[PDB]
C-alpha cells in the first residue's frame, strides 16, 4: 500500500542509424550522461538511498553486455550500494523496468530507484544476442515463429487497413512530433549528448522527417530488409490465421518504427523518501499489467494488457486522458485504436516512434516520460502507457498527475 | 562401452594383404542385400576389435561388397516393432553402430569406401565414415539417405556427417530433407563420393592405389576427418556465425512452407538434429542424433509410413494382385488413342521404357504436339544433364505420330486416351480393333465409367480391360488397372506386367462405378465443397487440405476436375441407385456444384470456378464466393475440417474393400497415396484407420469413436461400416 | 502488505562442465522440464493465473538469448497471457527473480508468479555475452576491474585465512552435500533430466566429489587459468588496498564453486491465489534486500545486503536458524562467518557450490529452494539467503516456514 511516484523522467535524444551522430557514443555514455543530468538536477540528493538501478536492454551484449546497469552505478560515480540490474522483456524493457521499481517501492523493501533503458542499435544491432524462438528449429517450428513486420502486415489485412490508412497516420506521426519539438514540449527532458570535452553531439531527434508528404510516403516499397526479406514466413502466418486467403503488405520504411540509439532515465520512490529529499513528485504510478496475446500476429498484446490495467485500476477508457502506445508499425496502433475505441486526439498527441525512432530497450521508458511531461504541461489527470512485445506479450501503465 | 550390442551368422570377410592393407568385403549370407541387421551389427563390431587389436600391422582399410550393390538400408522389420517402452533399446542399438563406425573414422590410418552399387541409408552412412570414397560408376546405382521416406532420419551418422562435410543448409536441402537419391556422376559433383572408376572391377585396386598415394603425399593427415582437425570451419558457418545466423530463422519456416503444415514429424527432426548438432562436438552432436531417430522410430507416423512405403510397396512389386501362374508375353508396338496430355505422357513413359509407340489422333498436327511433350520433357532432361543425347534421341525416335488408323498395324497393346463418353469410346475403340493384332490388349483410360459397359463396343471383350493414368503420367507412378466383367485374367497380368516395365506401381480394380481412385477422391472434394455451402470460409476449406497433407488444396482441384465432369457423376450416381430399386439421397456437395454451374463458373477450363483465372494463372479465390454462400457463417476447428476429410476417404476406402472393389489393403494403402493423394504420413486411406491417433485415443477403435463423433456433428455419412465394429 | 508465499520450489541436477551429461540439453529445455514437473504436480492448475515467469541469465547470449523466459513459456505450452522476462544481476540473478516476484506479488498488480534461473556453462561460456566493465579500457581502468579469484584471494589474506582454512572448508562442502544426497534430503526438489523420449539424462549433481580428502586437496595448485593468469590484476587489487603488501593465493578449483549447467524454478503467489488453486504455501518471503560493497574486493556484498534485510524484518543474526551463502569461494564463506559471528552450524548444512556447482543464473533459486526444503525437515522458522556478487553488489532475502 506504499504508493510509488516519479520524480523525474530523462532522456536522450535519438540519433538515427545510418550517419547518426550517436554511432560513435558508447551506450554506458549515454546511461551516465543522465545520470549526471539527473545528478546535476538535484546535487544535495543523497544517493545512499537509491538502492537499485534497473535498466532494461534488449540486446544485452558487446558494449550493452555484462549488466550494464551495474557499469552505470559505477562509472557514474553512484554510490556501491546502490545496485544494478539488466532485464529483457523486448520492446516493453523500458517500461517493465518502471514497472518493477514502482512494485518495489509498493513492497516497502526498496524506497528510491532509478528505472530506464538503453539500446545503441547502430552499434549493437537487432538480434545480436541470438535466441531459442528464432534460431532454435525445434523451438521456431513448433511456435510458428514470424517476423514483425508480417504480423504487423496481418493485422492491417484482417482489420482493413489500407497502405493509405497506414501512410496516413504516418503523416500525422511526423506532424504532431514536429510541432512538439517547435511548441517546446520535449525542451526540459530530452538532454543534448556531449562528448567529455562539453562539446554537443546531438540535441534532437534526427530521425525525424517534418518534410514527409503522403505523396512521398506512397512511394515508397514494402519492407523487404531484413529476416521478412526471406521466405515461409508469410505461409506460416496464414496456416494460423487459416481464413486469411492472402497477406497485404502495407508497412514500408515510412510508416514503421527508425532504428535509433537512445537512453532514458526515470527516478521512482515513496512519498516517505521524497519528502525526505526534497523532491516534488510528479505523477503517481496508479496500476501496471502483464498480458499477452497470440505470438504469430505478435502485436496484439497491448488491448489486453490494457484492459487488465483498467480493470486492475478500477477505470474505463473515458477516465484516460492520454493513451500512448509505440509506434512499432501503424497498424498496430490503429489495431490497439479500434479494439478500444480510442479517439485520435487521445492517442500519441506529441508523435511517435515512426517520427523519433524506437530504441528497443529505453523506448518504454521514453514514453513514459513523454506522458508525464504532456500531463503537467495539459495540466490533465491519467495517462495509459503501452506497447507492443515480441512473441505476443502486452505491458500497460497507467500515471496520474500529481 | 563395447562395439557389440550386449554381452548370428558373419557378414564381413577378413583380408589383409603384405602392404598392411585390410579389405573388409561385406557379404551377407542370409539375404541377397548387405543390410544393417543383428548379424552386421556383431560382425562389423567384430571386425574393428580385430583392427584395434593389430593396429601396428595395419596401415589402411578398404570397405567393399561382395553384393550387386554396396549396402541397402536397415532392417526394417525390427524398426516397425519398436514400441515407446523400447526406445532405450533403439538408442543402444544406434549408438552401438555409429561407435562401430567412429572408430572406424578415428584408427590414424585412411579408410576407403569402394562402392560398387546402391549405397542408401545406412549403406551411404559406412561409406561416410570413411575419409575417401570411390563409385563404380555402373547404371542402375543410387546413392543416397532415404530415412525420410519411412518417416525415419539417417541415425547412423548421416545427419551429423553431411552436416560436417556441406553445412546446415545444404545438407538439409539437398540431401537430407527428401532423401534424394543420387546417380554415381551426380553424387561426385555434390562432393557425396570423391572419385568415379568405370567398372566395379577397378575399385578396390583404386581404394588401394589411393591409400597407397594417401600415405606418402599426406601422412600427418592420413586418416584424420576435416571435422577432427584443429581449425575445422563448417562449410556456412555455425549457428553462432552471424552469415548464418542472419538466416536460420528463415530454415523452420521454409520447412513449413514446403510441408504446407502437415503433420509429418520426420523433416523438423532432421533439422533440430542438425542444427543442434552443429553447435557441439561430433560425439555430442551423434548422441542427439540418436535420440532423435528414437524419437521418431517408436512413433505412429513413422510406423504408417514403413508399412506403407517399406512393406505393403514391396507385396505389390511382388506381384500380390497378379494372376498367379501366368508367364509373361513380350509387347513389341503400342497404340496410344489421343494425343492430349494423358496420351502424350503416355507415349513418353511408354517410349521411356523402350517400347515402339504409335500416337494417333484425329489431326496430325495434333498428334505431333503430342509427340512435343516428350521433347519438352527430353529437353529438360538433357539440359539437366539427366540423360544423354544419344538416349534421348533413340526414345523420342520410338514415337511416331499419325493421325491414319491404319498405322495401327502391328499394335498388340492398345491404350486409349480419349474424352469420358462411353460412345465415343465406343466408335473410337471399333475403328482400329480389326487394325491392331488378335490378341491386341485393348486398354482405356477411364476415371469412372464401367469397364463392362465400354467393352461391349468391342469384339474381344476378353482383352478388354481399364488402364488409368494419373496427370502429369510422367510423375505419377499409380496406374489403376481395372477388370470387366468379362476381362481375363491373362490380360490383366500383361498389363500388370506393362506397369512394372514403364516403372510404374500397378493396383488391381474390380469393375464398379468410380472404380476406386475417382470414388474415394470424390468424397474428399464433396466433403469440401459440402463445408462451402455450410458457410465455411473458403480459405480455411483451402488449408485445412493442405494442412492435411494433400498435395492440392480441394477447391482448386474441383476447378481441375470441372464442375461439370462432377454434375455428370453425381447424375450417374442418382441414376444407378434409383434404377436398381433405390432412394438416391445427394451429398450436401451437389447443390454446391449446381450454383456454381448457374453462375457460369464452372471450374479452370471455362476460365472461372472457385478461384479466377487470368493468363493461363489461377489469380486467387473469386471474391463474389463468401457473398453466394455466406462464408464466416460457420467456423468449426481447423481439426474438425481436416478430419472430415481425411475420415470421408477412409470409411469410402472401407466400404470398396467391403464391396470387393479393392482385394487389399496393400493396394488401398499404395492406391490412395500414388493416385488420390492421400497423405503419406498416414501410411495410406487403410492403414489411417489401424494408425489413427486423436485426443479419443489410439487405433481401430479411436478411429471408430471419432468418425461417430464426426457423424453426430456434421452427418450420417460419417458412420462406419459395420466391418469396423467389434 | 500482499503477503508473498513459496507453494513450489525445485531444480534440475547440475552437470559438470568437462564430459557433463547436461551439455547435449539445450538450456530452453532445462527450464520447461522443470516446468512439466511443476504442471505434473498441480495438472488442474489454471494457469491463465500466472502472469509472469521471471528468469535469471547472466550470459543471455546464444542459446540463453532472446527473453528466454519468454520462449519457456511458449514452448511449454502456457498461455500467452503468462508473460516471461530474462533478468541479469550476475550471480545473484535467481534470487533477484524470486525477490523481484515476491514484490510483484506484494504490489497487488500481480497474483501468481514463477521464478527462477537458467545458466548451461558447458554451452554458453562466462563472458561470452561481453560487457563494458570489462572490455572498456576507460570503463576498466576506472573501476580498477579485478577477477572475482583474486578478490576472494584478497579477502583471504586481509582476514587471515590460510589455505588449509579455506581447503578445511571446501572439505566440509563436500561432506555436507555427501550427506545431504544420501539422506534423502534432495530427493523431492531435484527433478531427474530426461530427453524426448523419456530416458534418463542425469539425476545427480555429477559434480560432487565425496572421496575427497584433506591431502588431496593441498595438492592443488592455485588458480591459474582464465583472466586471473592475466598479468597485473595483483597490482589493481594492491592500488587500492594500499595496507595490503601482497596477496596470499590461497584459492584452487577443489576450494571454489564450479562451471556446471543447471535450472532452477519457483512458484510464487499471494495467500488469495494459492487458496483459489488449492495449493499450500510452503514459505513466506519476509523481506528483501539490496546493497553493495566495494567492486575492487567485489566479493563482500553479502555483509551489508545482510545487515539491512535484517533491520528491515526486525530480526537479529540469532533469530536466523539457517543462513545460506553461494560458496563461490571458501573465503567468502569464511569472511561472511567472520563479519556476523555466525555458528558453522548453521552455515550452508546441506553443502554448497564447492561440491555441486555454480550455475551462475540459476544458483540464487536453487539455494533458495534447498532452504525450503531444510526448513521444512527440520520444522525450523527461518532462513537467510544470500549471494556475492560482482560488481561488489548484494542481495539477502529472509523466508519463514508456513
Amino acid at each position: 500500500s506504499e504508493e510509488a511516484f516519479i520524480y523525474e523522467a530523462i532522456r536522450t535524444p535519438r540519433g538515427k542509424q545510418k550517419n547518426g551522430s550517436l554511432h560513435e557514443v558508447k551506450p554506458l555514455s549515454l546511461v551516465v550522461g543522465l545520470i549526471d543530468e539527473l545528478r546535476k538536477r538535484h546535487p544535495d540528493l543523497d544517493e545512499n538511498l537509491i538502492s537499485d538501478v534497473i535498466l532494461g536492454c534488449v540486446s544485452p551484449v558487446g558494449d550493452q553486455g555484462g549488466d550494464i546497469a551495474r557499469a552505470a552505478v559505477l562509472a557514474s560515480g553512484m554510490p556501491v550500494t546502490s545496485g544494478g540490474v539488466q532485464l529483457n522483456r523486448f520492446c516493453a524493457s523500458g517500461l517493465e523496468a518502471v514497472n518493477t521499481a514502482a512494485q518495489k517501492v509498493r513492497s516497502g523493501w526498496d524506497d528510491l530507484v532509478l528505472a530506464g533503458g538503453v539500446e545503441s542499435m547502430s552499434r549493437v544491432p537487432m538480434g545480436s544476442d541470438g535466441g531459442a524462438m528464432g534460431l532454435d528449429p525445434a523451438t521456431n517450428y513448433d511456435v510458428m515463429f514470424v517476423p514483425q513486420s508480417i504480423g504487423a502486415d496481418l493485422i492491417a489485412t484482417i482489420e482493413g487497413f489500407s497502405r493509405e490508412d497506414v501512410d496516413a497516420y504516418a503523416l500525422r506521426s511526423q506532424q504532431k512530433a514536429a510541432e512538439a519539438w517547435s511548441g517546446g514540449y520535449f525542451a526540459k527532458s530530452v538532454v543534448p549528448v556531449r562528448d567529455q570535452n562539453g562539446l554537443l553531439i546531438l540535441d534532437h531527434d534526427e530521425h525525424m522527417r517534418p518534410d514527409t508528404t503522403k505523396e512521398g510516403l506512397a512511394k515508397l516499397k514494402p519492407a523487404f530488409e531484413g529476416l521478412a526479406a526471406l521466405g515461409g514466413f508469410d505461409d506460416v502466418a496464414l496456416q494460423k490465421y487459416h481464413w486469411v486467403e492472402k497477406i497485404n503488405h502495407v508497412h514500408t520504411g515510412g510508416n514503421s518504427s527508425g532504428i535509433v540509439d537512445g537512453a532514458a532515465l526515470v527516478m521512482i520512490g515513496s512519498a516517505a523518501a521524497g519528502k525526505l529529499q526534497g523532491l516534488t513528485p510528479r505523477a503517481r504510478i496508479v496500476a501496471t499489467a502483464t498480458s499477452g496475446a497470440d505470438p504469430v500476429i505478435m502485436l496484439t498484446g497491448p488491448t489486453p494488457a490494457t484492459r487488465k490495467v483498467l480493470d486492475r485500476a478500477g477505470l474505463t477508457v473515458d477516465d484516460i486522458d492520454l493513451f500512448e502506445l509505440n509506434e512499432a508499425f501503424a497498424s498496430v496502433v490503429l489495431k490497439f485504436q479500434k479494439d478500444l475505441n480510442i479517439p485520435d486526439e487521445k492517442l500519441n498527441v506529441n508523435g511517435g516512434a515512426i517520427a523519433m525512432g524506437h530504441p528497443l530497450g529505453a523506448t518504454g521508458a521514453m514514453i513514459l516520460g513523454t506522458m508525464v511531461d504532456e500531463l503537467e504541461r495539459r495540466n490533465a489527470r491519467r495517462a495509459l502507457i503501452t506497447l507492443c512485445i515480441g512473441g505476443g506479450m502486452g505491458v500497460a501503465t497507467i500515471i496520474e498527475r500529481v | 562401452s563395447s562395439h557389440h550390442h550386449h554381452h548370428p551368422d558373419n557378414t564381413i570377410q577378413w583380408d589383409k594383404d603384405a602392404d598392411g592393407i585390410v579389405t573388409l568385403t561385406m557379404d551377407d549370407p542370409s539375404g541377397s542385400t548387405n543390410v544393417m541387421n543383428e548379424a552386421y551389427i556383431e560382425s562389423m563390431g567384430k571386425a574393428v576389435d580385430r583392427l584395434v587389436a593389430e593396429k601396428d600391422s595395419i596401415t589402411g582399410v578398404v570397405v567393399a561388397s561382395a553384393k550387386k550393390t554396396f549396402f541397402a538400408g536397415g532392417d526394417v522389420k525390427t524398426m516397425i516393432q519398436a514400441r515407446p517402452e523400447d526406445a532405450g533399446d533403439v538408442f543402444n542399438t544406434v549408438e552401438t553402430i555409429k561407435r562401430q563406425l567412429r572408430t572406424l573414422e578415428t584408427l590414424g590410418k585412411p579408410v576407403v569406401a569402394a562402392i560398387n552399387g546402391a549405397a542408401l541409408g545406412g549403406g551411404l552412412e559406412i561409406a561416410l565414415a570413411c575419409h575417401h570414397r570411390i563409385a563404380a560408376d555402373v547404371k542402375g546405382s543410387q546413392l543416397g539417405l532415404p530415412e525420410v521416406t519411412l518417416g525415419l532420419l539417417p541415425g547412423g551418422g548421416g545427419v551429423t556427417r553431411t552436416v560436417r562435410m556441406f553445412g546446415i543448409q545444404n545438407a538439409f536441402v539437398s540431401v537430407l530433407a527428401q532423401g534424394t537419391r543420387f546417380k554415381p556422376a551426380k553424387a561426385k559433383e555434390i562432393g557425396l563420393v570423391d572419385e568415379l572408376v568405370a567398372t566395379v572391377e577397378e575399385l578396390v585396386p583404386a581404394a588401394k592405389a589411393w591409400i597407397k598415394e594417401e600415405l606418402k603425399a599426406n601422412p600427418d593427415g592420413a586418416g584424420v576427418q576435416p571435422w577432427d582437425k584443429k581449425g575445422y570451419k563448417m562449410p556456412g558457418g555455425t549457428p553462432s556465425s552471424p552469415g548464418l545466423a542472419a538466416i536460420l530463422p528463415s530454415f523452420p519456416s521454409n520447412l513449413r512452407k514446403q510441408l504446407k503444415g502437415a503433420p509429418m514429424p520426420a523433416p523438423r527432426a532432421i533439422l533440430a538434429a542438425a542444427v543442434e548438432g552443429a553447435q557441439v562436438d561430433f560425439d555430442t552432436a551423434s548422441r542427439i542424433e540418436s535420440r532423435y531417430f528414437a524419437s521418431l522410430v517408436t512413433g505412429q507416423v513413422a510406423k504408417n509410413m514403413m508399412q506403407a512405403f517399406f512393406f505393403d510397396l514391396q507385396a505389390i512389386n511382388a506381384g500380390g494382385s497378379r494372376p498367379e501362374g501366368i508367364g509373361k508375353t513380350p509387347i513389341k508396338r503400342i497404340g496410344v488413342l489421343g494425343a492430349g496430355m494423358m496420351g502424350a505422357g503416355i507415349a513418353y513413359v511408354s517410349a521411356k521404357a523402350g517400347y515402339e509407340v504409335v500416337l494417333k489422333d484425329v489431326s496430325l498436327e495434333a498428334a505431333a504436339k503430342g509427340k512435343g511433350y516428350s521433347e519438352k520433357l527430353e529437353a529438360k532432361a538433357l539440359e539437366r544433364g539427366r540423360t544423354t543425347q544419344e538416349r534421348s534421341d533413340a526414345l523420342l525416335a520410338r514415337i511416331t505420330p499419325t493421325a491414319d488408323a491404319a498405322d495401327f498395324k502391328g499394335v498388340d497393346f492398345v491404350i486409349e486416351a480419349v474424352f469420358e463418353n462411353q460412345e465415343l469410346k465406343h466408335k473410337v475403340f471399333g475403328e482400329i480393333e480389326d487394325i491392331v493384332e488378335p490378341n491386341a490388349i485393348l486398354g482405356s483410360n477411364t476415371s469412372t465409367l464401367p469397364i463392362t459397359g465400354l467393352a461391349t463396343g468391342v469384339k474381344r471383350q476378353e482383352d478388354f480391360i481399364g488402364i488409368h493414368f494419373f496427370s502429369p503420367v510422367d510423375k505419377m507412378p499409380l496406374v489403376e488397372i481395372i477388370k470387366g466383367e468379362k476381362t481375363s485374367d491373362e490380360a490383366l497380368a500383361r498389363v500388370f506386367d506393362y506397369t512394372l516395365a514403364i516403372g510404374k506401381t500397378p493396383i488391381v480394380v474390380n469393375d464398379s462405378r468410380g472404380f476406386f481412385t475417382s470414388r474415394v477422391i470424390g468424397t474428399f472434394v464433396n466433403e469440401a465443397l459440402a463445408m462451402l455451402g455450410e458457410g465455411v470460409e473458403p480459405a480455411s476449406i483451402e488449408q485445412a487440405g493442405s494442412q492435411a497433407g494433400y498435395p492440392a488444396p480441394p477447391l482448386q482441384l474441383s476447378d481441375e476436375l470441372n464442375l461439370e465432369l462432377m454434375h455428370k457423376i453425381a447424375v450417374a450416381t442418382r441414376k444407378g441407385v434409383e434404377d436398381a430399386g433405390g432412394t438416391y439421397q445427394p451429398h450436401p456437395a451437389e447443390a454446391v456444384v449446381e450454383k456454381m454451374i448457374e453462375l457460369g463458373r464452372s471450374g479452370r477450363l471455362k476460365g472461372a470456378g472457385f478461384y479466377e483465372y487470368a493468363d493461363g494463372k489461377r489469380s486467387g479465390l473469386w471474391p463474389g464466393l463468401r457473398e453466394t454462400f455466406k462464408s464466416g457463417s460457420s467456423q468449426p476447428p481447423l481439426q474438425d475440417m481436416i478430419d472430415r476429410m481425411l475420415f470421408a476417404e477412409a470409411l469410402e476406402t472401407q466400404k470398396c474393400l467391403d464391396e470387393g472393389v479393392l482385394t487389399s489393403t496393400a493396394d488401398a494403402n499404395i492406391g490412395s497415396i500414388m493416385g488420390i493423394g492421400f497423405p503419406p504420413w498416414t501410411g495410406g486411406s487403410a492403414q489411417f484407420i489401424v494408425g489413427y491417433s486423436g485426443p479419443a485415443g489410439t487405433g481401430k477403435a479411436a478411429f471408430v469413436a471419432r468418425a461417430r463423433e464426426l457423424a453426430a456433428a456434421y452427418g450420417d455419412r460419417f458412420l462406419p461400416p459395420e466391418s469396423l465394429l467389434s
